[PDB]
RNA sequence: GGGCUUAAGUUAUCCGCCGAAGCUGUGGCAACCUGUGUGGUUGGGUAGGGGAGCGUCGUGUCAGUGGUGAAGCUGCCGGGU
């Protein structure tokens, strides 16, 4: 007699997706990349 | 043993890390905070190290 | 699931335009310009809620100084006399006494005069 | 717990008896497990035919709108750039499948727990059949209302020629009809009671039993 | 007849029948509290010393809990992206002065 | 800056006071530690790391609700860190 509205996930099983670049109260603006440089825009290869 | 009475009269800002750690070891945490320590040479040494930041009594 | 921004977006704009409802020029009409002034308004209000203590203490001290100098006693000697006499009536109640009950303030002045070190 | 219990076959009034095997119809109801299985079920049910055109797929926009310098305008590379009205969508939806590869043991157990919860709550009835001879919806509406309430599940399993019961209960709109080889956790949880046909219960037990 | 009294590190000039905005106290509404007096003035008669102020009792009763104005803090610093929103209400307690008995 | 040597200048010394978001008093909030009756410590903050949430749209389920007026828009009176 659970009924579909009593089904909930275990606590901690569904971590909230972090949404980046959505205001300075979170990972806003630079989006966790800092300022300028290669890493500001793409990446650096692991073999480099 | 005369139970030294030490109170902080100046802030630890801009003091040397030596002095700040000496204050922490003495247990003083704010300006006006008072601690009681034994008349032991180590505590006399801490007091003379931070003598410009604290006052001592008996 | 395409989402249109307007219904959610207007809420902060209405809040800020309400908060800026006495400002001059663009500061009360335009959300972006009102937003800049609300930052300054909040900073000024926070700073002034803490400077208000000092402002009112200064006003009380000036009024006490005037009232005690009317009795031939400076503010510093008056306060030292009260401290020595052990009367812990504060700058605020003392100023209210000076404005309202000048006779009670003068009695306190006599108390301070008697409690002076006389040295 | 693995207790096998006994329910009584009805056919309206009374008939023989049927056994609930216990190893299924009496197990734990792992709510998180059931939730995951049901969510995966609905995700598989999703169709996901949604798409947008990127700046490369929007018509036109091949040439630079104007010179890079000298015009006093911002540097633009295409009229279909995402910041333009009528330009491409940057990270809009693309067609995809939402099916999740839930393990067999997880899916089956969730089904066992969902069945077991209302087996312990006494919401499974077993009937020899509904309707006799030719097939109406009035008859079974009665058989089920005599059973209890109207948020129902029916099992008739007989996938090829149980047209009588299937077509009788097909049009109730508060009855969900299934073959025993398609019980699935979503429907079991959604059901407030299950009524098995005798053959339906027998075939489900035969398909899965220890 | 009035009294300079103290309550919760803040002083008031109270008189019998006055309503005073006191810092929140645990005593329940309708009960009575004693406000410590620091001065008494009965008209050209000023009681100020501790020994006599010990004998005088300012008695008052609790009326209810009232909230202050809603304060909106927005800490902000330019060119850093820093903001911090906060609010405050600062509940107090009504008091009615019932008597200053010497 | 006004003005100041009739110091409101320099200097020695004594007695007071002013003075910060420092300290203390009072009221509220929060993080952490600790034996878990207490209490202790802490809470400026950019890049950045961690944690917990608000609001919008779609949707399963249950409970609903709506021309005796939904959505949206717009006043007033309130509420929350
Ligand atoms: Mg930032
Ligand atoms: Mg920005
Ligand atoms: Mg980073
Ligand atoms: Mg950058
Ligand atoms: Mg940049
Ligand atoms: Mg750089
Ligand atoms: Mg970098
Ligand atoms: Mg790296
Ligand atoms: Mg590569
Ligand atoms: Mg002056
Ligand atoms: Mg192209
Ligand atoms: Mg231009
Ligand atoms: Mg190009
Ligand atoms: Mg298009
Ligand atoms: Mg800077
Ligand atoms: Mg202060
Ligand atoms: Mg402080
Ligand atoms: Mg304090
Ligand atoms: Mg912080
Ligand atoms: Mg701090
Ligand atoms: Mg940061
Ligand atoms: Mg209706
Ligand atoms: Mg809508």
């Amino acid at each position: 007699a659970i009924e579909l509205h009593d089904l909930k996930p275990a606590p901690g099983a569904h971590k909230a997706k972090t949404r980046v670049g959505r205001g300075e109260g979170s990972k806003g603006k630079t989006a966790g990349r800092g300022t300028k440089g290669t890493g500001a825009r793409k990446n650096v290869p692991e073999f480099f | 043993m005369s139970k030294l009475k030490i109170t902080q009269i100046k802030s630890g800002i801009a003091t040397k890390p030596n002095h700040r750690e000496t204050l922490r070891s003495l247990g003083l945490k704010r300006i006006g905070d008072t601690v009681i320590k034994e008349d032991r040479p180590e505590f006399r040494g801490m007091v003379r190290t931070v003598r410009h930041l604290v006052t001592m009594e008996e | 699931a395409r989402v249109k921004r307007s219904v959610n977006a207007k809420k902060k704009r209405r809040e800020v335009l309400d908060q800026a409802s006495g400002y001059r020029g663009q500061r009360s009409r335009l959300y972006r310009k009102a937003k800049e002034q609300t930052l300054h308004s909040a900073t000024y209000s926070f700073r002034d809620r803490r400077a208000k203590k000092g402002d009112f203490r200064s006003l009380w001290i000036q009024r006490i100084n005037a009232a005690s100098r009317a009795q031939g006693m400076t503010y510093n000697r008056f306060i030292n006399g009260l401290k020595n006499a052990g009367v812990e009536v504060d700058r605020k109640m003392l100023a209210e006494l000076a404005v309202s009950d000048i006779n009670a303030f003068n009695s306190l002045v006599e108390v301070a005069k008697a409690s002076q070190p006389q040295n | 717990e693995t207790k096998t219990i006994d329910v009584l076959d009805v056919k309206g009034k009374k008939a023989g008896s049927a056994e609930l095997p216990g190893d299924l119809f009496d197990v734990n109801t792992n709510i998180p497990l059931i939730h995951q299985v049901v969510v995966a079920q609905l995700a598989a049910a999703r169709q996901g035919t949604h798409a947008t055109k990127t700046r490369g797929q929007v018509s036109g926009g091949g040439k630079k709108p104007w010179r890079q310098k000298g015009t006093g305008r911002a540097r633009q590379g295409s009229t279909r750039a995402p910041q333009w009205v009528g330009g491409g969508t940057v990270h809009g939806p693309q067609p995809r499948s939402y099916a999740q590869r839930t393990p067999k043991k997880m899916v089956g157990a969730a089904l066992r727990g969902a069945l077991s919860d209302m087996a312990r709550d006494n919401r499974i009835f077993v009937v020899t059949s509904l309707v006799d001879g030719d097939k109406p919806s009035t008859k079974q509406a009665k058989a089920v209302l005599s059973g209890l309430a109207e948020l129902r599940k029916v099992l008739v399993v007989l996938d090829r020629s149980d047209e009588i019961d299937w077509l009788s209960v097909r049009n109730l709109s508060e009855v969900h009809v299934l073959a025993a080889d398609q019980l699935n956790t979503y429907d079991v949880v959604n059901a407030r009671t299950i009524v098995f046909s005798q053959a339906g219960l027998d075939a489900f037990v035969g398909a899965r039993s220890a | 007849m009035y009294a300079i009294v103290r309550s919760g590190g803040r002083q008031h000039k109270v008189a019998v029948g006055d309503v005073v905005e006191i810092d929140k106290v645990a005593d329940e509404a309708g009960s009575s509290i004693e406000l410590t007096p620091l001065l008494v003035v009965d008209g050209e008669s000023v009681t100020s010393d501790k020994d006599a102020l010990g004998k005088v009792k300012v008695t008052a009763e609790v009326l209810g809990e009232t909230k202050g104005p809603k304060i909106r803090i927005l800490k902000y610093k330019n060119k850093t992206g820093y903001k911090k929103r906060q609010g405050h209400r600062q509940k107090y307690t009504q008091v009615k002065v019932t008597g200053i008995e010497g």
